[PDB]
């Protein structure tokens, strides 16, 4: 039965999932025009890019 | 504390270059404003004088 160690398996799974969902937050556009900082600096002026 | 007044005359359409973070012939070669500029810009038409 491989489901005997589900308690220990869920520990490493929750930590791996928490790290994976944290990386995907970088692709989010929190009200900005893009998710890449290099694109915002190249497209808009420093007064507007801030 | 220390207030300084600068005076210069441009061809009119280049007023957009006198601003923090701008580029151009006037901004990059003649008069550049820092990104942390704290002051006021005053520009008016002088076709009758100059």
């Amino acid at each position: 039965t491989p489901s005997a160690l589900g308690k220990l398996q869920d520990v490493v799974n929750h930590n791996a999932q928490a790290l994976n969902t944290l990386v995907k937050q970088l692709s989010s556009k929190f009200g900005a025009i893009s998710s890449v900082l290099n694109d915002i600096l190249s497209r808009l002026d420093p007064p507007e890019a801030e | 504390t220390n207030v300084y007044a600068d005076s210069f005359v441009i061809r009119g359409n280049e007023v957009s270059q006198i601003a923090p973070g701008q580029t151009g012939n006037i901004a990059d070669y003649n008069y550049k404003l820092p990104d942390d500029f704290t002051g006021c810009v005053i520009a008016w038409n002088s076709n009758k004088l100059d």
